[PDB]
């Protein structure tokens, strides 16, 4: 069980981990989270009281080292930090475990949750997508644009998704432009799944933190990502039958996590409606299609 | 974007455009079967690339092989059309093709981005003008020459014959969408009022009857009266 301390809490925030949150009061006596489940990626959150604007956090796997966070009054917010000296690290975590001034990741034993939304997401693949390599952990905002959107603007800042465009050169073969356009299956299988994901866990894993990107910082351009890589998967006559089975079980958690009232804001009609009801993989997704179904009729 | 009535005169300006009609790519005849069930037989058809500028059209004749053993004719009419139009942008030289292409309806959109991805510089535009190039099959000539085909054939015409010596595009495509917006309302009043006297005749390299500007002046009063006629008979007015 690993522990991301706190130097102070100097303003009031909305403090998310993971799918969790908790309000912290101006000053008041918090240095961090403990309990932290080993072996999974995770992404700590914050919401500032005064300033709803900019969501930001960081993705982070405590394997990878020890972290910290400590507010900066000049860029006015938490960042996160790693100590090296592991030994002033144990002693500064030892003390606040003792003062008891620390929250415990408050993870359920039934709850799968985390481990099902981030079942294929690895820290070295957020770290080619989010680009800042004298940092192990790697921030994200609100506002963070995607490559590809920038195509369509400061490259240091930007989202490195790998680019979907279904009326492109890449997805569409010379010769064969109206079976490659109304069957992706060679976009998702040659293209993408061998030549770029080189496997299909690579690609659920930046599908999923697309999603996450989407759901805890509204980041409109992952939410754009991970839809189109939906789409590419349900516009696809030809998928090996074990990506259909996971796809259908990661979608339904990301849309049993969803927060109800934000539905109409992250999830595109077109592209539900599409893949449910009109796609080639109209069957394929039972648990998905019954939770979408029961819990947000409206948008179908 | 889409074309429409604000920006009607970029039509005649100086960057080459077509217009790309495929109402007439697929076509059939329902009929029923010894069991009395209904089926389809299929007759030659056309694709209309027209230059509103020039009045050169294209005119692609869809042959009724190109459907055979092929599953879902009318979305497949829409890639073939798609296909054909930029294999025709691809057979012109560079300072022949296009700038814009101008489908007449929305669904060939996507068909027709998707065969031009070679050429991103070429914009392909929607109107919302609801433009009467169906009745290109109404044009004797035209509708000849289709159902004539043995084989796959592109022919060209000017769809103008001479008019540009006398008249602005402008003009001349305004009186050719009277003509055929007359030919589609009622096709037998309009091909009357066209022919009805024998001393105009038609050249043998024109679509249209040789008419002094005198006569064209009353061939559009009669072609305009028609329209509102039908439509007074339609809606009853
Ligand atoms: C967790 C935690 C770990 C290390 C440090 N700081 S240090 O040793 O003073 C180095 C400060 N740069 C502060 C902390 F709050």
């Amino acid at each position: 069980m690993n522990t991301v301390p706190f130097t102070s809490a100097p303003i009031e925030v909305t403090i998310g981990i993971d799918q969790y949150s908790f309000n912290v009061k101006e000053n008041q006596p918090f240095h961090g989270i403990k309990d932290i489940p080993i072996g999974h990626v995770h992404v700590i959150h914050f919401q500032h009281a005064d300033n709803s604007s900019m969501r930001y956090g960081y993705w982070f796997d405590c394997r990878m080292g020890n972290f910290y966070i400590q507010y900066d009054p000049k860029d006015g917010l938490y960042k996160m930090m790693e100590e090296r000296d592991g030994a002033k690290f144990e002693n500064i975590v030892h003390n606040f475990k003792e003062r008891q001034m620390m929250v415990s990741y408050p993870k359920i034993d039934e709850d799968d949750t985390w481990y099902n939304l981030t079942e294929f997401v690895q820290m070295d693949k957020i770290r080619k997508i989010v680009r800042k390599d004298e940092n192990q952990f790697s921030y994200v905002d609100s506002s963070m644009t995607t490559v590809q959107e920038n195509e369509l603007s400061d490259p240091a800042h930007s989202l490195n998704y790998t680019v979907i465009n279904f009326k492109s050169r890449e997805a569409i073969r010379p010769g064969h432009e109206m079976e490659d356009f109304l069957d992706k299956s060679y976009y998702l299988n040659t293209v993408m799944l061998q030549g770029i994901f080189k496997n299909s866990s690579n690609y659920f894993g930046e599908l999923q933190f697309a999603f996450l990107n989407a759901m805890f910082f509204g980041n409109y351009g992952s939410s754009l990502q991970w839809h189109a890589m939906i789409e590419l998967i349900c516009s696809s006559a030809t998928v090996p039958k074990h990506m259909l089975d996971k796809l259908d079980e990661i979608l339904y958690y990301q849309i049993k996590t969803l927060p109800e009232q934000y539905s109409d804001i992250l999830l595109n009609e077109r592209v539900w409606n599409i893949c449910l009801y009109s796609s080639f993989q109209k069957n394929s997704l039972h648990n998905t299609e019954k939770i979408m179904e029961n819990k947000y009729p409206e948008l179908l | 974007g889409a074309m429409n009535s604000s920006n009607y005169a970029e039509l005649f300006n100086n960057d080459i455009k077509l217009f790309v009609d495929d109402t007439n790519v697929y076509r059939v005849t329902v009929h029923k079967t010894f069991e009395g069930n209904v089926a389809t037989k299929a007759i030659n058809g056309c694709i209309f690339t027209l230059n509103p500028k020039t009045g050169h059209l294209f005119l692609k004749i869809i042959h009724t092989s190109v459907w055979a053993g092929q599953k879902r004719l009318s979305q497949l009419a829409k890639w073939k059309t798609a296909e054909e139009v930029s294999a025709l942008v691809r057979s012109l030289p560079k300072e022949e093709q296009p700038k814009q292409i101008i489908v007449t309806r929305k669904a060939m959109l996507d068909p027709l981005e998707v065969h031009m991805l070679d050429f991103p510089n070429i914009a392909i535009r929607p109107t919302e003008l609801r433009l009467p190039f169906s009745a290109a099959m109404s044009i004797d000539k035209l509708s000849d020459v289709v159902m004539k085909a043995t084989e796959p054939q592109m022919v060209l015409f000017n769809i103008y014959d001479d008019w540009l010596d006398r008249i602005s595009s402008y003009t001349a495509f305004s009186r050719l969408t009277l003509l055929l917006r007359a030919l589609k309302t009622n096709e037998e009043s309009a091909k009357m009022i066209l022919l009805s006297d024998p001393t105009i005749t038609i050249k043998s390299y024109h679509l249209w009857p040789s008419f002094t500007d005198e006569q064209w002046i009353t061939i559009e009063s009669q072609m305009r009266d028609l329209i509102l006629t039908e439509y007074g008979r339609k809606y009853n007015v």
